[PDB]
């Protein structure tokens, strides 16, 4: 999903690419580094947004999304969700689930 | 290496309080945000509660009224008052520092409440 052009939860909310790079995406996989045995809860990443990037956007916001009809105020519920979900990095899992 | 000191936890009977701590050093600067997460067993990260800057406190409904942050503008430190314990809150819980740039969280503070 690194590469101008494509979509995704990662190029549509997190990094946006636009069509005209020029540049190099240059990537490892940090298995022996960045997995532990418990499970690396680290790494924070979101499903849910209000809208797609513009091209490297930040947002950094922890607002509370908004999937039903009624407000979340900040909290939590029925149709309430917080934006960061942990990825469950460990030295066990597959190549697709690797970090 | 900005380093979250967390402590003020341990084994504490039903209707209890405790007072957990933690401390940032390293950059830190001046506009960040100091938050704490819950985390039983079995579960993933859950937001306790927030606090920026602006002396604004927020709250999950998991807990309304019970659980208290305060904070200390000299040392830059968060207090986390954990009053009014029940079994539902037995979680290790970690900080979240927002801060402007790299995301840095702590090491884990063991909370048990049960009879």
């Amino acid at each position: 999903q690194i590469a101008p052009g494509q979509t995704g939860k990662i190029a549509d909310y997190n990094y946006k690419l636009p069509d005209d790079f020029t540049g190099c995406v240059i990537a490892w996989n940090s298995n022996n580094l960045d997995s532990k045995v418990g499970g690396n809860y680290n790494y924070l990443y979101r499903l849910f947004r209000k809208s797609n990037l513009k091209p490297f956007e930040r947002d950094i916001s922890t607002e509370i999304y908004q999937a039903g009809s009624t407000p979340c105020n900040g909290v939590e519920g029925f149709n309430c969700y917080f934006p960061l979900q942990s990825y469950g990095f460990q030295p066990t899992n597959g190549v697709g689930y690797q970090p | 290496q900005v380093q979250l000191q967390e402590s003020g936890g341990g084994l504490v009977q039903a209707g209890g309080s405790l007072r957990l701590s933690c401390a940032a050093s390293g950059s830190i600067f001046s506009p960040n945000t100091m938050g704490w997460f819950r985390q039983a067993l079995g579960k993933q990260r859950e937001m306790v509660a927030v606090i920026s800057s602006i002396a604004s406190t927020q709250y999950a409904n998991f807990v309304k009224g019970r659980f208290t942050i305060t904070r200390d503008n000299t040392k830059n430190t968060v207090h986390l008052q954990m009053n009014s314990l029940i079994p539902e809150d037995t979680a290790v819980y970690y900080c979240y520092a927002v801060d402007k740039s790299q995301d840095y969280w702590g090491q884990g503070t063991q909370v048990t409440v049960s009879s």
